[PDB]
RNA sequence: UUCUUCAAGGAUACCUUCCUCAAUCAAGAACCAAAGUGUGGGGAUCAAAGAUGAUUAGAGACCAUUGUAGUCCACACUGCAAACCAUGACACCCAUGAAUUGGGGAGUGCCUCUCAGCACGUUUCUUACUUCUUCACGCGAAAGCUUGGAGGUUACAGUCUCAGGGGGGAGUACGUUCGCAAGAGUGAAACUUAAAGAA
RNA sequence: GGACAAGUCUGGUGCCAGCACCCGCGGUAAUUCCAGCUCCAAAAGCGUAUAUUAAUGCUGUUGCUGUUAAAGGGUUCGUAG
């Protein structure tokens, strides 16, 4: 099957860093992209102003006006 | 066969040698299958195997010794599709008493419990284990052990023992029928050893 | 088309098989019979009963029918075919020669019981 | 969904690389030569009834020799030996019988 | 019919739409460069 | 009001036969269900239903529903019981899965996880089953520890009678009809090892229809 | 290439045992294959086996008697303490009233159940049960 | 000495089964394939006497087709077939 | 296609020689269908682009008549294919029956020199491409695989190595290496979606 | 309503207003919205948001997958390992 080495330790040690990057939960958490392309710094809550009241529309099967505001 | 404090008896004569040879009970065909080859002592320069004589005759009296301990012999059934076995089905069961299956076999005789003809045996004898396999694949589901003739081209799957001989020739079935018939009486019943059977192995042969 | 049906082949068989004496091949004498024995509500299937019925009784003037099974005639037939022969064919063949291959002749040599009588290799 | 093992064609693996390919009989397509579809077709060059008239004309053909005939060996594609009627689509475990020979 | 539901037209053309795009901005780039 | 239709069937009707044990012994098939009522005492009985869906075949003009239910029918200890069948109504499908339950009935051995003291609470090993790509595996365990399963496998493991055993689960076990045969399937498997105790040369007896086979010989 | 012989004996010997056969052969057997050999015959999970000599690595016939349901090479030879021992059992064991772990220790080649008793520790070779 | 046993003398184990003596493997409840041949003793006259030995094979050796050749070593063994003719 | 030449390669036979010299692989190297590129030849056939005639609502297409590059050779490039057995290399075990290619061992036909020769029939053996409808066990979601297994695996460990991580964006953008060019290798994210997919 | 313990109760609205983490509910008889009455969970505690651990054999040394679902390099040689 895989490698079984007793010597390689290195190998498998090589194999699992580079394998570890193709998930994307575990890149989202070591890669400091989402941070800044999330609006809150990484935090729960922020405080804004409000800027103009919006209605937007609900998807296809639905039908609806959903009431957002700009901040 | 043997038996314990063995005295000879129960073992093959000269009178049963020549019957034997007589109506070639001992030839094969020209293939043979790896479960048959054991039974098979040399090859004529023709291409027909030949069968050894002495284990054919050592399975004949073994089965034989398994019918008789039955003690109903309705519980024994005895089944051939091939016409040439159709007589000596028959007449088989007319000496001993067992019950019989002649011609097609209908599924579900020994699995379709609420039936009119739903049968139980205890152990199964058929002709032929290659065109008698709808046979031996129903007793597979119900625990039936199966006595078979076979020939050096048979199928041995869900056979037990198996008795090596000449499946094809109207003569050779008859035969072979004839022999396990005296020895089952012999073995216990009213015929004594001594005096030669009177019946005529010509009753047992299949005429249209 | 002038197929007859099931109910018309089954009663027709179950008529000949009881009665198959005081039947013969004239359709209006087994047509009588038959309106005897009978007590089916429509007079259409005792015609087609009593014409499947002698249809049946002129294959059986010729030869055995699969599903007639007349109880008479199968004695008859099993006395006939139960017949024994002075002698045996077995025996027969045992006083000629008995010729044998080569090899099967190497076998028998072999054996405890040897050669038996009336055996020649050819 | 693999629908035959041979895959069509009767070049095992490990045996060949490449078959030259050849053209069809009818539309002149290019087919690889174990794919295609052969036939050894052996046709006489006149019927029966023409036959008759000109063996009765002639000295030769007159008393019992044979006419000659047309010999070929037609490779088909798989679209026009299916829409020439050469083969036939077959049902399932009725597609592994083989014909070795011409009979 | 051989293959199974492309999604969004032959793949083939595909490829070549946009092979012609990298072309089209390649030659773009080069009179800036 | 029930006249036996085999061999078997009349023993058990008469006296002849008394325990499971001799059945099990030779092997041989049940094809009644009213020997199983007869040998167990019918207070242990205690079936469950566990699941009830749907089933279409498209037709023209609509489709048609059939219901498909699967019934566990196990006594305190030992005995276990699964078992499936569709019916055109819901309740038609009830009664048939608890006829076809008490037809399939196994026994299960039991075993000690260390030291040998008082009756046995665990499987005497580890064993899978597989029923299309559910397995389940069962795991001895020291006792206290509970019936460390889901939901399903737990409510079968309670009417064999085991009372402690690990379960590991693989394959997609959301479909339930695959979850109950393949843990029926590990629980059969327990008397199939050949442990070292078992050795042990033991003689051979006769089988019922031989030993009672006179009483069966005459009448019908 | 073939790397380890004792790992290639105990799969033909496991392999027969599957399909049902009564006497194996194996080559081309050493030492190690030898005295693991006369540990399951002294547990009495073989029977006979005897070896025939050829001026090489000689060839081993081994008779069966239907006891044996597994037997395994551990690879590699990973490292056990005499606190271990359980841990190797849980692990690939069917349970702990029965079964084998065979290391190989500087007293020699033996079962756990002999290591413990004498109080001492090595490296995996294999299993039986 | 059959099954497992307490601590005390009872043995807790129910329905021992069946060993093949083929194949020296379980027979387990679920397996129909599985049968059992009753073969009669003889006196040295011809006549049975009354006593039969029994054997038991497993039920997957029959669909393989080995049912045979297993059963003329077990009865070769038993003493009730004779292996190979005697000489002259 | 035949004949004449040059250097190789595998199998078999052997009571020849030698004595672990081996297995598999980042980096690195050589070869690699067709189309395509450069410079000289060659140019019969077929034939991208293009031109005419039809068909059609339209027809830029399918059909017909043509026609340039190409198709062929030499020397330099390119390095991609459904380059497929969609199945990485080395080693072990494993049920049957008929065939076939090459070497070796142990009744029939032709037979004035590549001839103490050549074919065939019967029985064994080593190597190779595989077939069973009268082919196992076993495995698999199934279709199916089965002595180059997709078996011997929750009863999970013979050895090495290359890839994957819900569907799209996308094999795209930026950087860099190689290429005359066409391109090739390496290779993201922002956003967007509850399915897409297999039998 | 289901996952998930707990109503086929009674009024209002009528693809609107709204709920809904997911599947979904609402177009005139809404088991899902706004309310009344009952009931369920746990309780001086209980919801919501974000991050993280277990669930996860969905990172696999123990312990994954690669014919067709994502995935065996086009083929050989070859050094470190
Ligand atoms: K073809
Ligand atoms: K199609
Ligand atoms: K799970
Ligand atoms: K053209
Ligand atoms: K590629
Ligand atoms: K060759
Ligand atoms: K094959
Ligand atoms: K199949
Ligand atoms: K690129
Ligand atoms: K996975
Ligand atoms: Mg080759
Ligand atoms: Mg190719
Ligand atoms: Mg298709
Ligand atoms: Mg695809
Ligand atoms: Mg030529
Ligand atoms: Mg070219
Ligand atoms: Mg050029
Ligand atoms: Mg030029
Ligand atoms: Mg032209
Ligand atoms: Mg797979
Ligand atoms: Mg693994
Ligand atoms: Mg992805
Ligand atoms: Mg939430
Ligand atoms: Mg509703
Ligand atoms: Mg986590
Ligand atoms: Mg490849
Ligand atoms: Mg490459
Ligand atoms: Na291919
Ligand atoms: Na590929
Ligand atoms: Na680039
Ligand atoms: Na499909
Ligand atoms: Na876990
Ligand atoms: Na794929």
């Amino acid at each position: 099957t895989k490698t079984n080495g007793q010597h390689a330790a290195r190998k498998l040690v090589r194999l699992r860093r580079k394998n570890r990057w193709a998930d994307k939960g575990w890149k989202k958490s070591h890669t400091f992209v989402a941070q800044k392309a999330n609006p809150f710094g990484g935090s729960s809550h922020a405080k804004g102003i409000v800027l103009e009241k919006i209605g937007v529309g609900a998807k296809q099967p639905n039908s609806a006006i959903r009431k957002c505001v700009r901040v | 066969t043997s038996v314990s404090s063995g005295a000879k008896v129960l073992r093959m004569k000269e009178s049963d040698v020549q019957k034997l040879l007589a109506m070639h009970c001992h030839l094969g065909t020209k293939n043979s299958s790896s479960a048959m080859k054991k039974y098979i002592h040399g090859r004529t320069s023709d291409g027909t195997n030949i069968i050894d004589i002495h284990m054919t005759w050592e399975k004949l009296i073994l089965a034989a010794r398994v019918i008789a301990a039955v003690e109903n012999p309705q519980d024994v059934t005895v089944c051939s599709t091939r016409l040439f076995g159709q007589r000596a089905i028959f007449k088989f069961s007319q000496l001993v008493g067992t019950s019989f299956l002649g011609g097609r076999f209908i599924p579900g005789t020994f699995t379709n419990q609420i039936q009119k003809k739903f049968m139980q045996p205890r152990v199964l004898v058929v002709t032929d284990p290659r065109t008698d396999h709808q046979a031996l694949r129903e007793a597979s589901l119900v625990n039936i052990p199966v006595i078979a003739f076979c020939d050096t081209d048979a199928p041995l799957e869900f056979v037990d023992i198996a008795i090596p001989c000449n499946n094809r020739g109207r003569h050779s079935i008859s035969m072979m029928y004839w022999l396990l018939a005296r020895e089952v009486l012999r073995l216990r019943g009213t015929i004594p050893r001594s005096v030669p059977w009177e019946v005529k192995v010509d009753l047992f042969f299949y005429r249209d | 088309g002038k197929i007859r049906t099931k109910t018309v082949k089954r009663a027709s068989k179950q008529i000949v098989e009881k009665y198959f004496s005081k039947l013969n091949k004239d359709f209006y004498q087994n047509k009588r019979i038959v309106m005897d024995v009978t007590i089916a509500r429509s007079k259409k299937l005792k015609n087609k009963i009593a014409g499947y019925a002698t249809h049946i009784m002129k294959r059986l003037a010729r030869g055995p029918v699969r599903g007639i099974s007349l109880k008479l005639q199968e004695e008859e037939r099993e006395r006939r075919m139960d017949y024994v022969p002075e002698v045996s064919h077995v025996d027969q063949a045992i006083q000629d020669g008995i010729r044998v291959d080569k090899q099967t002749l190497a076998m028998l040599k072999r054996m405890e019981t040897g050669v038996p009588r009336h055996v020649l290799p050819n | 969904t693999t629908k035959r093992r041979n895959h069509g064609r009767a070049k095992p693996p490990c045996s060949r690389g490449r078959v030259r390919p050849v053209h069809c009989f009818n539309c002149s397509r290019l087919v690889p030569k174990d794919k295609s579809v052969g036939r050894f077709v052996v046709r006489r060059m006149l019927d029966q009834a023409s036959a008759r008239d000109v063996a009765e004309a002639s000295l030769i053909y007159g008393s019992g020799f044979p006419m000659p005939k047309l010999y070929m060996k037609q490779r088909y594609c798989i679209a026009c030996a299916i829409h020439s009627r050469t083969v036939r689509a077959r049902p399932v475990e009725d597609r592994k019988r083989r014909y070795t020979s011409k009979v | 019919g051989t293959i199974s539901r492309p999604g969004g037209m032959r793949p083939k053309w595909h490829k070549k739409r946009i092979k012609r795009l990298k072309r089209r901005r390649r030659r773009m780039r080069q009179r800036s460069k | 009001e029930w006249v036996p239709c085999t061999k078997l069937g009349r023993l058990v009707k008469d006296q002849k036969i008394t325990s499971l044990e001799e059945i099990f012994l030779f092997s041989m098939p049940i094809k009644e269900h009213q020997i199983v009522d007869q040998l167990i005492r019918e207070g242990d009985l205690r079936d469950e239903m566990m699941l009830v869906f749907p089933v279409q075949k498209a037709t023209s003009a609509g489709q048609r529903t059939r219901f498909k239910a699967f019934n566990v029918v196990g006594d305190g200890n030992g005995h276990i019981g699964v078992g499936a069948r569709v019916g055109k109504e819901v309740s038609l499908a009830i009664r048939a899965s608890m006829i076809a339950a008490k037809l399939s009935i196994v026994p299960v051995r039991r075993g000690y996880w260390g030291n040998k003291i008082g009756e046995p609470h665990t499987i005497p090993i580890k064993v899978t089953g597989k029923c299309g790509s559910v397995a389940v595996r069962l795991i001895p365990a020291p006792r206290g520890a509970g019936i460390v399963a889901a939901p399903v496998p737990k409510k079968i493991l309670e009417f064999a009678g085991v009372e402690d055993v690990y379960t590991s689960s693989c394959g997609k076990t959301r479909t339930r009809g695959n979850f109950i045969m393949a843990t029926f399937y590990a629980l059969r498997k327990t008397y199939g090892f050949l442990t070292p105790d078992l050795w042990a040369e033991t003689e051979v007896s006769r089988d019922p229809t031989d030993e009672h086979s006179e009483f069966l010989s005459m009448g019908r | 290439t073939m790397m380890s012989v004792l790992a290639n004996a105990l799969r033909c010997i496991a392999g027969a045992e599957r399909r049902g056969k009564r006497q194996v052969l194996i080559r081309p057997s050493s030492k190690v294959v030898v005295k693991f050999l006369q540990v399951m015959q002294k547990h009495g999970y073989i029977g006979e086996f005897e070896i025939v000599d050829d001026h090489r690595a000689g060839k081993i016939v081994v008779n069966l008697n239907g006891r044996l349901n597994k037997c395994g090479a551990i690879c590699p030879r990973f490292d056990c303490t005499a606190r271990d021992f359980e841990k190797w059992v849980k692990n690939i064991l069917p349970s702990r009233q029965f079964g084998f772990v065979v290391l190989t220790t500087s007293l020699g080649i033996m079962d756990h159940e002999e290591a413990r008793a004498r109080n001492t520790g090595g490296k995996v070779l294999g299993f039986f049960y | 000495t059959i099954g497992t046993y307490n601590e005390e003398g009872v043995n807790v184990d129910l329905y021992i089964p069946r060993k093949c003596h083929a194949t020296n493997s379980l027979i387990t409840s679920f397996d129909h394939s599985a049968v059992q041949i009753a073969i009669a003793n003889v006196d040295p006259n011809g006549v049975i006497d009354g006593t039969t030995t029994t054997l038991c094979i497993a039920g997957y050796l029959r669909c393989q087709g080995e049912s045979d050749h297993a059963i003329n070593h077990l009865a070769i063994a038993k003493g009730i077939v004779r292996i190979k003719t005697k000489k002259k």
